[PDB]
């Protein structure tokens, strides 16, 4: 079961009976057919808090701190290009001039233009690819 | 014993000023007799110790603080913030009174009154006391 | 009441100072009633109420202190002393307020929220927020990389720095995570009492729910 699931995280099927989820495995262990059913109840509010709500909230806070630290980083790069143009008495190839960063306008452009797809829950797919190394870290912490 | 005459308006009757008279033994908390009149007719009733305890317990407040609200409504003790409102059928003689805030009138209590049989006479007594009482506080004032 | 639920999904979370702990609460009030969701960051609780329940429960809790349902609701919209019990899983939330210069009582009869609303009001929004925040990190990291291409052009031809304290090191995202994870993550991911959540994330919460 471990060696079957590790690469994938054979065939599977998913059936609900009242509150309970059954996950069915058809595969082969040796050349012979292997069958399993997982029998899952609804997770308790403890588990959902510990595995989902709390870590997901702790990730959003830490990511908000990332955005803050990247905004102070951005402004510190804007003081630096200013110090070149304004007093460091020089120019560039022009094709690379960035706009001065302001997090108010960064957020308003982000939230009109990019939010519709960015917060897409979808298949949960992109959460497992983009966010897990943060998830493991937040949970440890 | 103490009494206190107070002027009020019924919501039934905007332009008629009514007089409430309350009469009790120094703590209003101990219960009281109550009279209403409108210069044309009169009505009377009574409230008691355990009723006022129960009625403050009824609103979850400290007794004495709730007695405060009763002084202020019934005894003209209204602070600058306080507006009070009076309701009465003369027919049923069901009274109830209230305070106005939150864009609402809020009930503060209800009485069974009875229509009084000698209207002009309890009126006569009522206003003679008033002529006298003004005159007593006047004489103290002159000296000061 | 369907519009009360719809308002609720898109209301932000407030933070409540109990004596006993704190709570998080999102509420939507109208003249029609209310809907409320509460959490202590371990559990979640729900109530929805129309004006019928308002005038009944208020007449019980506040015997002679009459109003139309909408005037009580209007005051709760102002939002006092909070206490609670979990009795079974009624988080009964007991609220003492001042209105009309009178003490007032409301008790919220909050049952364990359904897993479906926990999904719609927390997990999905909170996930959607983490993905959106990560796209913001991604766009600040492209912006930081773009400003380095710009500044490297200066470093490539003339253009010395004057103020000897304006230097930036070249932005690199893996190492910015590495330092963050040791120096910043302990504090920043701490749930605490949920005041950090209500203080800085409610705009994104409102946006992601409306998306």
């Amino acid at each position: 079961l471990d060696n079957l699931l590790r690469p994938l995280l054979a065939t599977f099927s998913c059936d609900c009976v009242a509150d309970a989820l059954i996950l069915r495995v058809r595969s082969e262990l040796s050349g012979l057919p292997f069958y399993w059913n997982f029998h899952c109840m609804l997770a308790s509010p403890s588990l959902v808090s510990q595995h989902l709500i709390r870590p997901l909230m702790g990730m959003s806070l830490a990511l908000q701190c990332q955005v803050r630290e990247l905004a102070t980083l951005l402004h510190m790069k804007d003081l630096e290009i200013q110090d070149y143009q304004e007093s460091g008495a020089t120019l560039i190839r022009d094709r690379l001039k960035t706009e001065p960063f302001e997090e108010n306008s960064f957020l308003e452009q982000f939230m009109i233009e990019k939010l519709p797809e960015a917060c897409s829950i979808g298949d949960g797919k992109p959460f497992v690819m983009n966010l897990q190394d943060l998830y493991m870290a937040v949970t440890t912490q | 014993m103490e009494r206190k005459i107070s002027r009020i308006h019924l919501v039934s009757e905007p332009s008629i000023t009514h007089f409430l008279q309350v009469s009790w033994e120094k703590t209003l908390e101990s219960g009281f007799v109550i009279t209403l009149t409108d210069g044309h007719s009169a009505w009377t009733g009574t409230v008691s110790e355990s009723e006022i305890s129960q009625e403050a317990d009824d609103m979850a407040m400290e007794k004495g603080k709730y007695v405060g609200e009763l002084r202020k409504a019934l005894l003209s003790g209204a602070g600058p913030a306080d507006v009070y409102t009076f309701n009465f059928s003369k027919e049923s003689c069901y009274f109830f009174f209230e305070k106005n805030l939150k864009d609402v009138s809020f009930r503060l209590g209800s009485f069974n009154l009875e229509k009084v049989e000698n209207p002009a006479e309890v009126i006569r007594e009522l206003i003679c006391y008033c002529l006298d009482t003004i005159a007593e506080n006047q004489a103290k004032n002159e000296h000061l | 009441m369907e519009e009360l639920e719809q308002g609720l999904l898109m209301q932000p979370w407030a933070w409540l100072q109990l004596a006993e702990n704190s709570l998080l609460a999102k509420v939507f009030i109208t003249k029609q009633g209310y809907a409320l969701l509460v959490s202590d960051l371990q559990q979640v609780w729900h109530e929805q109420v129309d004006t019928s329940v308002v005038s009944q429960r208020a007449k019980e809790l506040n015997k002679r202190l009459t109003a139309p349902p909408a005037a009580f609701l209007c005051h709760l919209d102002n939002l006092a002393t909070f206490s609670c019990d979990c009795v079974a899983d009624a988080l009964i939330l007991r609220v003492r307020s001042e209105l009309s210069g009178l003490p007032f009582y409301w008790n919220f009869h909050c049952m364990l929220a359904s897993p479906s609303l926990v999904s719609q009001h927390l997990i999905r929004p909170l996930m959607g927020m983490s993905l959106a925040l990560q796209c913001q990190v991604r766009e600040l990291a492209t912006l930081l990389h773009m400003k380095d291409l710009e500044i490297q052009d200066y470093q490539e031809s003339g253009a010395t720095l004057i103020r000897d304290r304006l230097k930036t090191e070249p932005f690199e995202e893996n190492s910015f995570l590495e330092q963050f994870m040791i120096e910043k993550l302990p504090e920043a991911c701490s749930i605490g009492d949920g005041k950090p959540f209500v203080m800085n994330l409610q705009d994104l919460y409102m946006a992601v729910t409306t998306q």
